[PDB]
């Protein structure tokens, strides 16, 4: 087949996805659509990112530049040229087996618990 | 000063994944609550930030996620993005600092590949950014690889000592030796320039490495003594290339 | 190729000066035709690009130029500022084509000192540049001057090689001993950037070079062992300073 | 169970001297056998345990010493180096329980500048030493100055209330301006760290020990409101001074 | 009491006229010159000059004002100019007999026997 | 400068076993030495002061010391300090005093003992 | 060849969060300021923007904005007029006394002699 | 009534800034709080509203923002904008009511060219705005242009007189040339209208600022006699253009 996620990195951190959708309305018909806040960890340096999954691949061509550069702004102003090219990983959740579970349990677990117990007393 | 949950998940993956817990403190991980978007994107996180767990415990965690996709489908795409967006990053802001972070980060996307978590394409995409990014044709120097800066190097020798083993049959094979080959020659590119004299010669640490990692991956390797001879092998590859496709 | 006049130039400068007199090349330049400002621009930027000259023999060029000067007394301002041009052309555009041409330029503004053409204010103004400019105050690397790019500090043993043992009297004496301080700081920054490993130690060569040109200038003093001891050096020059008025 | 003599002296310096018998325990301690070693150095550490006195009495000390050194003329520097030792120890120590002696300490320094005891160099050392001793340069905490540990400040300003209204007139007043410059520049790395949020602000009655003691040096200064601020009058003063250096 | 100014990183294709028309009007100054760029460094030619203002109290506006001015090239790139003391203060405070007379020398002449053909 | 003290000693060095540590000694007119005061209990130091004639050997003297590892009886390691003394003013020659050594023959002190003979 | 547009004759009571909706999807562009009316002139008021485009070949579809009809809340219109800005500069980038005026003794003297 | 740091700014623009006093109104200038937008807005209006300045003190201002830029480089961009903006939207609005607010605004723009804070460019962009913006090209009265509206000669005479000397050197001496030619054309439309009688002849006061203008630019032309000769010189003007 042909490549067909999109990541665009390097946006501003204070950025949500409601204002990416609005900055990026409207974007063509993709089956994926997911953003990432920033880490922290390192803390000069916090970007935040989204990617897309293009049905048709090549829709890619006009996004691409329509946006790779296309500069942000936070709220004090400083620019954010964004960057857009292909997600160095072109897998994406596909819908499917069945629900784990356990899935939201830990609460009602003996070693959690304990380790609540010893967690409650710190500092 | 931390929520139970989060400094929990903190223990599980740095404290106690040992090399016989991993199933263990897998079945810790299934209970969590993964229908709540706050928690889950922790643990991620949790795991990208590799360098908070013992190097030689690097591939505990590619193991736990193997086994932890059969449950949770998309985690397993979260966290290799993750990783490979800070191997990235790493490389555009590429602070001393910052260098075991990024050497764990490499380790991890190798063991990654050997739990079959991501293809060989993702690896050697990965390896040519090493050695591409940031990097004139010309092989002189940029802002992003300056002159005496050679941890492109470590990064590639971390990751070909990882998995490169696995690069020996088939396909498998020659798209690890056609990287070489440019690898050798950005090696070259650095030996070459003006700051390394007889007085302050090229790292033999690095050579060392070099050898080392060739060595063990191709023992009859062909290591070239100069920077022509290595401008060679990339110029006849590239007849290879357009052969193959059509031009030549 | 070039010019007849223009290769005589540079046969006198970059060839005939480290055989033969520099009487015998000083009065065939004061020859030349000054009142050409053709020719004058030309073998101002010879002398300038002293990369040319052996490095030993720098020091005639000095000479040659301090004795011109008594008859064409502009070409001496247009050479030094030049050459304190370049020395700041150098460090910003950093590239290691230029590391001979740099060295040589540091080594020829020393050389002007000691045939005084230029005073220390001068030379510990460039000194200080070396360890500044460009330099994050907190001690982070940057730009201008990344991790492991140490060429700061061949320029400062450069120049203290060639004029620094004269700074030991009077005035210019406590001037070095108060800019060597601030520069073992500079060191110690280095020294403490994670690039330096135990199998990739900070380089021997780098180390004997300070301790060679620390040696010379002042015998009995130390590098210091730690950061602390060097961030507690300046940190008590400074304080002293500001409790003197 | 105390010897005779030693209590004697105990009771000279901490009980009976108070404010206005002064002239009267002088006297007293001239007739000691200062040319016994082991006495003398009793006295002297004595002088320098001066957190035995109270607070609004330590000046009586410095103005006792101050006299008796127109007898012994080597007590004075004994007591001054001790005091300034305790200073110092009390910072590589740092604990609390020890708290008020080391605020008693600082007190007494300052009063010792007021008769004529110490230079203006001795005081201004001690000052910086509050702000830069164990300190990182980056702001950063570190093992002798955690981040919750503001007693530097409460020993800057136990001093700059004993003396800074000295500091008004030629050099001296130069002097104070320039560490005033430093001085705020590390109350302001207090503030920026990340100990202190909403739910647990900087205590505000340390902000009001701070603007007092200023208020009352230089009721005309302009206080930085920004760390950003603070850094940069730092520079702005560090530049003028490489000019006269070299 | 420093009066010496350099104006460095310009445009290397800039001449001294349309220099001196930029900074139009040049405060009153007994020293004025013109530099171009060096070549040898082929990627980074940058020409300046010098000025040695007469009153040292007038280049606060002077520094002030094209410390950072822009100048523009031929193809339009920009070359933001920098103002600072020059690093040497010193500036050009009978005449000599022999200017002028190297194509009458024997050293002269000797030398054109070697270096045509 | 020419005042140098020594610092964070061992609380039982006497003097003399310092000044016989510390030899060779250069010119010196004025060394002072304080022991520990027993009251500070858990935090006990001696130190000294030493004046220096010309004032360079102390870039000598203090390589030479700075650092230098004392030790207790018990056998307890001691890491010296050695810096300029923060007050830089010492003593000098001179009449004396003639109460010196007459409070034992003092109506007050007399008082005082009877109220102290019955502890 | 220019890049600065003017979008004038505009609704005083118009903010700049508005206009960047009627405007979605803007063309990039490094420079973007809304000025309100001057109040100066009550019968005429009109709020405006400045727009400095990066691309300099779409301000002609940009253009083709001009004559768009603004309401405001109380209905009328306000066909905005888009041209190119008769000025075509803009600033892109500290001084040591701003906001030194309070602690002023001029200021101080002025401040008794209008309080009063 | 007002805020007691806008009365101050007031005081420092419309009365203490006199020839003589403008370097002790800079500094005092440097210290607001450029930082809160308010601030900084209110003070750029202040400064487009030049009609509250003494006539001849008005050149102070331009000044004023020539040294005001060297340290808020932004403020002098919007002053600019605001001063064109209002000369334009003078013309929309045409009530005698603003003449000499117009004629303040107009001397405004000049003032700005002199201290070199707008190129040539700006200045004859708008010389041509007063002849053709709501012009009909026939040369008939129009909404914007009624006929005994004169004010475009009041607005050219008082821009060219103010820095039209300045324009006589190099390449903004044949850009003037130029528009001279299209000025005396519709100088000619104005005087040629129907509503000009023997009883009620074309103003005198106009025609006087026009040739005491013109003398003090170029002495070497006197205004055309006749409205076909200003067509004759336009027509060769653009097909002399044509044909080079
Ligand atoms: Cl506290």
């Amino acid at each position: 087949t042909a490549l067909s996620k999109v990541v665009i990195r390097r946006l501003p951190p204070g950025l949500t996805k409601e204002q990416l959708e609005e900055q990026l309305r409207p974007l063509p018909a993709h089956d994926y659509f997911e953003f990432f806040a920033a880490d922290l960890s390192l803390y000069p340096h916090l970007y935040s990112r989204a990617y897309i999954n293009f049905r048709n691949p090549d829709d890619i061509l006009l996004f691409r530049d329509r946006f790779d550069g296309y500069i942000f702004l936070d709220s004090k102003g400083l620019e954010y040229p964004a960057v857009v090219e292909f997600a160095p990983f072109q897998k994406i959740a596909k819908k499917k087996r069945k629900k784990d579970a356990k899935t939201g349990s830990i609460e009602d677990d003996p070693e959690y618990k304990k380790f609540l117990e010893t967690y409650c007393v710190e500092e | 000063k931390r929520p139970p949950l989060q400094e929990y998940v903190r223990k599980l993956l740095y404290k106690d994944l040992s090399k016989v817990t991993t199933e263990k403190v897998l079945r810790q991980m299934r209970k969590l609550p993964w229908q709540d978007q706050e928690v889950k994107d922790y643990v991620i996180c949790c795991m990208i930030n590799i360098w908070n767990v013992k190097y030689n415990s690097i591939h505990c965690v590619a193991n736990l996620l193997a086994g932890l996709v059969l449950y949770q489908e998309d985690v397993g795409i979260h966290v290799v993005d993750g990783v490979l967006e800070d191997i990235r990053l790493g490389m555009e802001v590429n602070q001393p600092k910052f260098n075991q972070r990024r050497i764990s980060s490499a380790k991890f996307l190798g063991e990654l590949y050997n739990y079959r978590m991501v293809e060989s394409a993702v690896i050697f995409r990965t390896l040519y950014s090493f050695t591409s990014f940031g990097v004139n044709p010309d092989g002189s120097p940029s802002s992003l690889d300056p002159p005496e800066h050679l941890f492109r190097i470590r990064l590639v020798c971390t990751i070909l000592d990882t998995c490169g083993q696995y690069f020996d049959r088939g396909s498998s094979k020659r798209k690890l030796d056609c990287f070489l080959v440019y690898f050798q020659r950005y090696v070259w590119w650095k030996k070459s320039l003006e700051v390394w004299t007889k007085d302050h010669p090229f790292p033999i640490d690095i050579d060392y490495m070099i050898s080392d990692t060739l060595e063990l991956l191709r023992p009859k390797i062909k290591l070239c003594n100069s920077l022509e001879e290595s401008i060679r092998q990339v110029q006849d590859l590239e007849r290879e290339f357009l052969i193959k496709l059509g031009l030549v």
